[PDB]
């Protein structure tokens, strides 16, 4: 029953763009809004089975992104057609990134990864790699009502914060680097995020967290 | 229990210790990030000596750079989040000590020890093939003094890491 | 309390009057009880003159 | 060990930050009661006005900068509303972020500010039909009161919140309930 | 619909009927695992409130905010028991607790 | 009606100087020997939360043991300190044992 | 002595860093409920110990009443030093700090 697989893939595939948009790169609003059929039209051949490879794409920062985060470079999005993630598949994708010189790759596996390839995830600093389960992305979490808005901050902004409260970086409330939201934002350690909390007592209420 | 009776070190290899030696050193100055960025370092003993050198100088660079601005006190900057990461490595680092089955320097074998809640440590004799490999590469309560003698030898070599292990601050 | 510092607080911080309210819900913890309620009724009652 | 400092940020004794604003509005609970009661405060205004006495406080306080940014915010606030929290643009932060409520008159929780206006609008009839106490005159009061209801730097809420939970616990599907749930 | 047990991903395929964005749980650590600390935190205040709600008692969220914000200080979900207290800097507190 | 036990004369006390328990230099149960009143954490916690903090702390300290003591600002210890046994023409004084040396050692070098 | 003359120079520099200038002073103009207490307390002790008293007693045998009596006139000669958590502090003259 490809239908769910198609739907779920499309459904998860939506979340990705949502993330990449939210993460600050440039994606047209309608590219987020792609309906299932056009998704099938575009990304499915005449099979019933879409092609992961035609789905993978490059993303680029927006102006404000670049202006605010000068160090932000190009993003590559990648899907793994094979369920298994080959160390060579990794090696293929990994070198593929460095060859084309992406700031960051994103590699969405279907089910499982060779932990040997996991060792090869920190292969080519500064460039970094992010790996998500296709099934993990079925629903964008940031859309859930409990999840407040999250905003990654410029190093400048982070300074202004600390200098305002006169803190050492580690005295902030921590956010685990393995937190799905951090994962969703792709936070480096030592990055600080603004969290807008909607109080029932007060109104919108800003708070902060530092990624470790 | 993690000691080499022959290479007189921890049975875990010096290099895989030397990173902890660097990492826990960073956390005395409270640099949590760089501890991870330390692991980035990689390109035979000459290799290791280079690696051991490159890690160390990397550390020295960072902490100096860390102290260059007010990011750390010379007394070291120590907070709860830092205090967590210490308890992480230290706990983990112990595991990798208890896992090692052969001194990675000498290749020799230290026998198992068995303790008592009443503080009696029973030395359990070596396994056969080890003695073989021992001479190839060459249930008794033990005297505390002997043990005391053991670790004294250990710490003379292992001071550089344990200096960091036992001090949450510089 | 044995010194002016202490009793300065006991007068100005921990106090009956200073504490009229729960820190919890912010509700009055203090007020007359029992008799005094029933009295006020027969007093504030119209039949009073 | 929790310490609010004079920055109003919650800090555990070591200095580790917990919350930037106590309630997020930093409003002292014991003083929070009648704040949301405007109709009461409308009455007795001439009394409260004597209690808070805005006269002396004009000197030491910035009245404007908060009010500007506030109105600056509320405009765009009502602008993007219906969109979800994630699509909602973050452009400006809430009032209290850039502005210490203690130093700055008018820096106020967006919530209270709204209740005030919502009240002050629908009940604006009362300002005419009555003596004529000016909305601004009244608005300036509540904001003062609001600022005067702020938490005090260097109390103990950590103890409070502890006792605030601890005491009522002594008071007392088929999901797990009561203290066992709370303990849990 | 009331769910016994917690699997969010399971429900995520089910959004044809239910609203996944409205899914809330009675299990903090599950939420922390799934939607992360903030949602977990928000869940806490909600859950605790339910207790005092049921008993009609009244507790200002500011307290619950303080506690929730505290247990999440490490970005994980930390108990007030001995275990969570481990990471604390001050020894005497720990040292005099248990 | 029934007059009970628990007459107030049986139950009350005040201001216990006398006992000053030898280990802690602190009072002791009232009973009928002249003790005092235990404070305790839940009572301690209030002080912190209650508000009467300077007072609270002072009270605790003075009702539980306060003296003052010699500490070596070098050896950083309370215990190693002791009085000196002085000469005629000389007053006694406090010195720290850990940081003190046998006089024999000085003339050696 | 040079080692002592050293951390005296070190004493200044850090304590220079930890001081917040008058213009730079960011905290509340009000006197916190606590600051009021300890002022009254500290001033009361001194008044009890024969510190100079600026206002007439007018029959007050209670130093704490006296302390209260000065505070109405802001004749109290103290300075509150408000510590931010970092350790950098401020300094508020009593009289410049708004009572209640
Ligand atoms: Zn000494």
């Amino acid at each position: 029953e490809n239908e769910r697989n198609i739907s779920r893939l499309w459904r998860a595939f939506r979340t990705v763009k949502e993330m990449v948009k939210d993460r600050g790169y440039f994606i047209t609003q309608e590219e987020v809004e792609l309906p299932l059929e056009d998704f099938k039209a575009k990304y499915c051949d005449s099979m019933g089975r879409p092609q992961r490879k035609m789905m993978s794409f490059q993303a680029n920062p927006t102006e404000e992104s670049i202006s605010k985060f000068p160090d932000m470079g190009s993003l590559w999005v990648e899907f793994c057609d094979e369920p298994s993630v080959g160390v060579k598949t990794m090696k293929t994708f990994v070198i593929h990134i460095q060859e084309k010189n992406f700031q960051t790759g994103i590699f969405v596996y279907q089910n499982n990864i060779t932990p040997s390839a996991m060792k090869l995830v920190p292969s080519i600093p500064p460039a970094t790699i992010e790996t998500f389960n296709e099934a993990a992305l079925v629903v964008n979490i940031t859309h859930h009502e409990l999840v407040p808005k999250h905003i990654r901050l410029s190093s400048d902004e982070k300074r202004e914060l600390l200098k305002r409260y006169r803190l050492k970086e580690s005295q902030l409330p921590r956010i685990q680097r393995a937190d799905p939201v951090a994962l969703y934002l792709g936070l480096k350690r030592g990055e600080v995020v603004k969290i807008i909390r909607k109080s029932e007592t007060s109104g919108r209420y800003a708070s902060y967290r530092i990624c470790m | 229990r993690a000691s080499c009776l022959f290479c007189h070190h921890f049975r875990l290899k010096s290099v895989e210790v030397h990173r902890y030696a660097c990492k826990l050193r960073l956390l005395q100055y409270g640099l949590i990030d760089e501890s991870y960025k330390l692991d980035e370092i990689t390109l035979s003993s000459t290799l290791l000596n280079e690696l051991k050198s490159k890690r160390s100088e990397y550390v020295d660079m960072a902490i100096a750079k860390a102290l260059s601005d007010g990011r750390t006190t010379e007394r070291g900057s120590f907070t709860a989040t830092v205090n967590d990461e210490r308890k992480k490595l230290v706990h983990e680092f112990h595991k990798k000590l208890l896992s090692r089955g052969k001194c990675d320097n000498c290749g020799m074998f230290s026998p198992k020890f068995r303790k008592d809640g009443f503080t009696k440590i029973f030395e359990t004799a070596l396994n056969e093939k080890q003695i073989t490999n021992n001479r190839v590469k060459g249930s008794t309560y033990i005297l505390s003094t002997e043990v005391k003698n053991i670790l004294d030898t250990v710490f003379r070599k292992e001071q550089c890491v344990l200096q960091y292990v036992f001090h949450s601050r510089p | 309390p044995q010194n002016e510092n202490a009793r300065a607080e006991a007068l100005n911080l921990a106090n009956t009057d200073s504490q009229y309210l729960t820190p919890t819900s912010g509700s009055p913890v203090r007020g007359l009880i029992q008799d005094h309620i029933s009295a006020g009724v027969w007093l504030t009652s119209k039949d009073s003159f | 060990g929790v310490h609010v400092s004079y920055d109003n940020s919650i800090r555990d004794a070591d200095g580790t930050l917990v919350q930037f604003m106590y309630g997020g509005d930093a409003i002292d609970i014991t003083k929070e009661s009648h704040m949301t009661q405007f109709e009461f405060c409308l009455d007795n205004y001439y009394a409260l006005l004597k209690k808070y006495n805005p006269s002396a406080l004009i000197e030491h306080l910035d009245v404007e900068s908060a009010l500007k940014y506030s109105k600056k915010t509320l405009k765009y606030r009502k602008k993007h509303s219906k969109e979800p929290h994630y699509k909602q643009s973050v452009k400006y932060d809430p009032v209290l972020a850039k502005y210490n409520p203690a130093k700055y008159l008018g820096s106020v929780s967006e919530n209270f500010q709204d209740k005030l206006e919502s009240f002050l609008d629908k009940n604006s009839k009362l300002f005419k039909s009555s003596d004529g106490v000016n909305e601004k005159k009244f608005r300036a009061l509540m904001q003062l009161k609001y600022m005067r209801s702020l938490i005090n730097p260097g109390e103990a809420v950590g103890i409070i919140a502890s006792q605030s939970v601890g005491e009522p616990s002594t008071q007392m599907a088929n999901v797990t309930l009561g203290i066992p749930r709370l303990r849990e | 619909l009331v769910t016994e047990g917690v699997n969010f991903q399971a429900m995520w395929d089910q959004e044809a009927f239910i609203d996944v964005d409205g899914i809330t749980s009675n299990d903090v650590a599950a939420v922390l695992k799934t939607y992360g600390v903030e949602a977990a935190r928000n869940t806490i205040v909600n859950e605790i409130n339910n207790v005092f709600s049921r008993y009609a008692i009244s507790v200002s969220f500011r307290h619950l905010d303080l506690i929730a914000d505290m247990m999440t200080r490490q970005g994980t979900y930390l108990a007030f028991n001995r275990q969570g207290m481990e990471t604390s800097t001050s020894s005497f507190m720990k040292m005099s607790y248990e | 009606y029934q007059r009970l036990r628990h007459m107030v004369n049986d139950k009350f006390q005040v201001r216990s100087t006398g006992p000053v328990n030898s280990l802690t230099m602190q009072p002791v149960k009232g009973r009928k020997r002249h003790g005092g009143i235990r404070v305790g954490e839940m009572e301690r916690d209030a002080l912190i939360g209650h508000g009467t903090s300077f007072l609270l702390q002072d009270r605790l300290l003075n009702s539980s043991d306060y003296t003052q003591a010699s500490v070596c600002r070098e050896c950083g210890s309370i215990l190693t300190t002791q009085q000196s046994v002085p000469r005629i023409g000389s007053i006694s004084t406090v010195c720290c044992r850990r940081c003190s040396m046998r006089f024999e050692d000085a003339k050696k070098l | 002595p040079e080692d002592f003359q050293q951390h005296e120079q070190i004493r200044r520099k850090t304590l220079k860093e930890k001081a917040i200038p008058k213009d730079q002073r960011a905290t509340t103009p009000y006197m916190t409920k606590y600051e009021r207490a300890r002022i009254l307390g500290t001033r009361a002790l001194q008044i009890s110990m024969n510190a100079p008293v600026f206002v007439d007693l007018e029959g007050e045998t209670d130093p704490l009443r006296i302390a209260m009596k000065e505070l109405a006139e802001k004749k109290i000669p103290l300075v509150i030093r408000r510590y931010l958590p970092d350790g950098s502090f401020e300094d508020w003259s009593v009289e410049e700090l708004i009572v209640d």
